[PDB]
């Protein structure tokens, strides 16, 4: 998927399928926008309940393709690695804990946020949360593996010498044989 | 490809290497190992001589398994050599931010009174962009 | 001391409203003035050149060296029967075969070691090829991981550990700067040296020379990132920033339009304007790409090589021990 | 993340790939696994617990989490005369006053903004889309 | 038969007879090794490039 704004998203397709959750945030982008408010529907169509759901029909791979915020969805990239999250995250944005306006706890919350933000606290907390343990860009990086590949050629060098092995024996019996 | 403390670093390991080989025949020469480690490094194989020793014989299986590495270095850095093209020199699309990020230092010029200025001056969207091709 | 500046003032003398900028967010002007909320992802963040500090070794993606313990079994066996200390020799003879020939010794006559050693042979150049090829290809496809992969790994919180002196300094009066004060003392205490005047004259300390790392604001340093003059400056990792944070606007205190304000800022994201923007005006033509002289991993290799001599020593050690016996 | 606590006993002392181990609270919550859906104590623990108790080491508050009934967080739906009902989910709720302070993954919207304040952000992150890597690129042949 | 083996050693080795006896020639067949492994390294990384 080139971008957020992706030719195959702007060229839909019955056959390309693009999910997304119904009352998901991205549906209200989807209605309060005007400007892609003609995209949405397509996006509409055949839409999941809930997150698990989500990923697993890419898993499933029942859905080719799969729209939602980065911090939910980077973290499962990691989980698996059979599923990828490409282009440049849009509608940039934030999480946050929310308060009514009249209380004034929220005063001190934003303050204790940012405190802990500086220390880099998050930056821990992210660290220990998201795994980041195995996956990597797919593209470009095959040499790291290949161990198989080298496999599925040297074996059959190997299987050279298993012949290697037939031809002897003929050698012994025939040369032995030839000068008995 | 190979930077000259590079360069000089694998010679002196190399002579470092023949010469702990030689060295280790002659405590338990010095033309048999010097020749040794370039025949070795070179695959030229002068065959005049090789150590029956341990030691030695990994020390020389590593060192020829070290000279197909650095023959892969060689390579690599060909490798790095073939990639002629610099990150720069293009005009990414029709708008490229190196014109929506004019400067004074770079220029970008074109013809007052030519149709495009026309183009320029009539359309709103890229308006702003008009005055960076407008001047000079 | 006891007394703030800049903008911040005008907002504190009421000679302004709301103060506009690049200006980072803090507890302490958080609590001194109401904040708008983040319009843009940025931060503290490092901005270096291209040192890279055995991604060659690896390209035999740990089948080259089992390949050589089964190589080493094939060799063997085959030795040992075909001819129908001497055999260590035979093998040594077929191990060299297997880099790039370069083995001086006595090709053994027996028949069937010829043709074990022509299969062998093209094993070899099999071998060649492949490590050759997987090797050029990592010379392509880079990712390029960079000198602080930890990031927090303390070779900045001690130069001094590091025998050459290592050099890295921002810019002072700074959000940066004063959150080093209060986190991390001797990093400041040390920075003030390398402290400089104006970011286009710390991007000087940057690009002559005479300074190896500089460190700022992450979406400034993220657009000088994508736009240089050649593309000699990159973020540091995926420019995955610390102190994670935006930029936001003054208001007075409890009172203000406050709230009418921040809606506003979402609507503009909520027409999806802020992307056009950044394409404008934040995107760099640089970064598209992601080239250099070869470097230390080569170097850790050769000492790897230096250190499996230490090993012919260890098993001439082993040797000695043997012959006792 | 959510498990149940086993039987009466409580939180498993289940270690992060740093040797720590895993802080847990209680909460009542929609369970589907029952074939009706009762509000079930759980056990549930996440980045947001961790940061809502270093928050309540620093802040003089005490906490007690139920997650909401609803899967959706909130969504302004319903009637339509005058303004009619409220966004289900548990925006809700925060609304209602079924509970005061929401700690979760929510992205910070102006529609939303105006009804409710908002902290700053935790995290900053953007939309994006999965789809699955693997299309390769086996012989000496080839 | 001495410039056989040496062109011999040019190409990728591949080459059986009797490098010379000669001081000087070890010398100088070091220097055109090194010669004759750039030209190896350069035709192999100027097919792949062409390639
Ligand atoms: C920063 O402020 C101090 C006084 O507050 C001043 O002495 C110093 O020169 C300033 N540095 C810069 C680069 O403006
Ligand atoms: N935005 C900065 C601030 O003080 O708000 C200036 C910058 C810096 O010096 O790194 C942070």
């Amino acid at each position: 998927i080139t971008g957020i704004n992706d030719p195959r998203l702007r060229n839909p397709s019955d056959k390309f399928i693009y999910a997304t959750v119904k009352q998901s945030s991205v549906d209200i982008y989807f209605r309060r926008q005007v400007e892609l408010s003609t995209m949405y529907r397509h996006m509409e169509k055949h839409n999941y309940e809930s997150a698990a759901e989500a990923i697993q029909a890419v898993r499933d791979n029942k859905l080719h393709a799969f729209i939602w915020d980065s911090a939910v969805l980077e973290f499962e990239a990691s989980q698996k690695c059979d599923l990828v999250t490409t282009g440049e995250l849009f509608f940039r944005s934030g999480f946050g804990i929310g308060m009514r306006k009249d209380s004034p706890w929220k005063q001190e919350v934003s303050l204790n946020i940012l405190k802990s933000h500086e220390n880099g606290f998050m930056e821990e907390l992210d660290k220990t949360w998201v795994r980041y343990q195995e996956c990597d860009s797919r593209s470009n990086a095959p040499a790291t593996l290949t161990f198989e590949n080298m496999a599925g050629v040297f074996m059959l060098v190997a299987g050279g010498i298993v012949a290697g092995i037939f031809l002897i024996f003929i050698e012994i019996a025939y040369k032995s044989r030839a000068e008995a | 490809p190979f930077q000259s403390t590079l360069w000089l670093l694998v010679g002196l390991s190399v002579h470092v290497v023949a010469v702990m080989l030689y060295l280790l025949d002659r405590f338990s020469t010095l033309s048999s190992a010097m020749w040794f480690s370039w025949r070795v490094l070179l695959n030229s194989g002068l065959g005049e001589g090789a150590p029956r020793s341990f030691s030695a014989r990994i020390l020389g299986m590593v060192w020829a398994g070290f000279a197909m590495i650095i023959v892969a270095s060689y390579t690599a850095n060909l490798a790095a050599f073939l990639v002629l093209r610099r990150p720069e020199e293009r005009i990414t699309g029709i708008n490229d931010p190196r014109l929506r990020n004019p400067s004074d230092k770079f220029i970008y010029a074109t013809v007052k009174q030519s149709s495009v200025d026309i183009y320029f001056r009539r359309q709103v969207e890229l308006s702003t962009m008009y005055r960076h091709m407008e001047k000079h | 001391n006891g007394v703030w500046n800049g903008m911040i003032g005008e907002v504190v003398t009421k000679r302004a409203y709301m103060a506009v900028g690049s200006l980072t967010i803090n507890e302490e002007r958080s609590e001194v003035v109401d904040f708008s909320v983040p319009f843009i992802e940025t931060g503290i963040s490092v901005m270096v050149s291209r040192s890279n500090g055995s991604a060659f070794l690896e390209p035999f993606s740990a089948d080259v060296w089992v390949m050589m313990f089964v190589m080493l079994l094939i060799v063997s066996a085959v030795a040992v029967f075909v001819f129908e200390f001497t055999i260590g020799k035979a093998i040594w003879l077929l191990w060299g075969l297997v880099f790039n020939n370069s083995l001086p010794v006595q090709n053994p006559k027996g028949t069937t070691s010829k043709i074990m050693v022509s299969v062998w042979a093209f094993f070899a150049v099999i071998f060649l090829a492949s490590y050759t090829a997987n090797l050029a290809a990592f010379m392509i496809q880079r990712r390029y991981v960079d000198q602080v992969s930890g990031l927090s790994d303390k070779k900045f919180q001690r130069p001094n550990d590091f025998s050459p002196a290592f050099r890295f300094g921002t810019v002072p009066n700074g959000s940066t700067e004063r959150n080093i004060r209060n986190n991390y003392l001797e990093m400041h205490s040390y920075m003030v040296k390398f402290n400089q005047r104006s970011v286009q004259d710390a991007l000087l300390s940057l690009k002559s020379g005479k300074l190896d790392a500089f460190i700022y604001d992450a979406a400034v340093l993220n657009y000088m990132a994508g736009r240089d003059e050649g593309c000699k400056l990159v973020t540091i990792g995926s420019g995955k920033v610390f102190a994670t944070t935006g930029y936001g606007i003054a208001i007075q205190k409890d009172s203000g339009w406050k709230r009418q304000v921040d809606l506003a800022i979402l609507q503009l994201f909520g027409d999806g304007e802020m992307e056009e923007l950044e394409a404008l005006w934040l995107t760099g033509i640089c970064h598209n790409e992601k080239s250099q002289l070869d470097i230390d991993n080569m170097a850790g290799v050769f000492y790897m090589l230096a250190a499996a001599m230490a090993l012919s020593l260890i098993t001439f050690i082993m040797e000695h021990l043997f012959y006792k016996s | 993340y959510v498990r149940p606590t086993t039987s009466d006993g409580t939180c498993r002392e289940e270690y992060t790939i740093n040797g720590d181990p895993i802080k847990k609270v209680i909460c009542n919550g929609p369970d589907e696994t029952i074939p009706g859906r009762p509000t079930v104590p759980q056990c549930c623990y996440g980045f947001c617990v961790d940061l809502l108790i270093k928050l309540a080491r620093e802040m003089d508050f005490t906490y007690e989490v139920h997650l909401v009934a609803d899967g959706k967080f909130g969504t302004q739906e319903r009637v339509n005369n005058s303004n009619a009902a409220a966004w289900n989910g548990m925006m809700g709720e925060l609304l209602s006053g079924q509970a005061d302070m929401i700690v979760a993954p929510l992205t910070i919207n102006n529609e939303r903004a105006q009804y409710i304040e908002f902290s700053k952000p935790f995290k900053y992150q953007g939309l994006t889309i999965l789809v699955k890597k693997e299309i390769p690129r086996d012989s000496f042949m080839q």
